[PDB]
This record gives C-alpha cells, structure tokens and sequence, in this order.
C-alpha cells in the first residue's frame, strides 16, 4: 500500500 | 527566533544533482526539527552525510535517513534510539512536506520521507516538521529513479548536507 515505515515495510 | 533552514546536495550515482533546501517548524515541532537539524550537521558525530534515499516511489514520496545499516532498517535520533510523536498540529497537505517514517506510535528515529502529493492517510500517524524551500525540482528529478515497489534504479545519496540559517 502506500505507507512509511521502518522495519516491516507493508504493501 | 527564526525558524533553521537545512541542505541536501544530492548525488546520483556520484554524479551531483542539486540542492535541496528546506525550512524546519522549530517553533511548532522544536525536538523534531532540532534532531534532524543536528543530523544534518553531523555535530553529534553522525548524521545524514553520505547516506542513501533507500525507497523512492513515484506520485508518493522520497525516503532516507538510515545512516547506520543503510538498508532501511536503521538510524537513531540525537535522543538515544527512538523518541515520542511531539504532536501532530501539522499535515501532509501536498508536494514538499518533510515527516518522520516510524514504526508505530512514539519510534521516531532518523528516517525521514519527503512527499510528493497530498498523503492525507499518513495525517495524525507521521510528524510533519519541515518543508521544502528551494530545490522542488531536484526531488522532482529524484522520482525519475524511483519505482511502484521502491527500489530506486541508481543510488542515491545525500553527498554533503548542513545548516544555512
């Protein structure tokens, strides 16, 4: 999808 | 009091792009912008400088900011690890917005992502602390490299940053 993260990057 | 403006000279593989300035909300967000104001001077004893926008989408934003794995997985603020979402007064309301990546509520570290478009979904889950001043076109040209799945075709670096004003 469209997130922004640190450690487990999600769809 | 006048709020700091900070730098980027960014690299494409090695080969220099362009400036990127940016005005940091220290009068609404003063702990966020200090940490990346800090980083980008490297005062502490490491920061920003030499580092890799790691996951660039398109339409979306530009993200960096691990300085210490370089792959995404890393950084640290100037605070120890992690620190708290100072607040959330600001949004992402469109191109030019500077927030903090994180890995949930209060994880702020050093990884950062400059958005591209209006991300109103990341609104009171990311602290917005920045914009960009000068240099628009640099972060347009940045995309270029990008992709749907962020891995960016050439590397990109922040080859030399530091404080203006």
């Amino acid at each position: 999808x469209l997130l922004v993260t640190v450690a487990l990057v999600l769809a | 009091m006048v709020n700091p403006t900070v730098f980027f000279d960014i690299a494409v593989d090695g080969e220099p792009l362009g400036r990127v300035s940016f005005e940091l909300f220290a009068d609404k967000v003063p702990k966020t912008a200090e940490n990346f104001r800090a980083l980008s001077t490297g005062e502490k004893g490491f920061g920003y400088k030499g580092s890799c926008f790691h996951r660039i989408i398109p339409g979306f934003m530009c993200q960096g900011g691990d300085f210490t794995r370089h792959n995404g997985t890393g950084g640290k603020s100037i605070y120890g690890e992690k620190f708290e979402d100072e607040n959330f007064i600001l949004k992402h309301t469109g191109p030019g917005i500077l927030s903090m990546a994180n890995a949930g509520p209060n994880t702020n570290g050093s990884q950062f992502f400059i958005c591209t478009a209006k991300t109103e979904w990341l609104d009171g889950k990311h602290v917005v602390f920045g914009k960009v001043k000068e240099g628009m076109n640099i972060v347009e040209a940045m995309e270029r490299f990008g992709s749907r799945n962020g891995k960016t075709s050439k590397k990109i670096t922040i080859a030399d940053c530091g404080q203006l004003e």
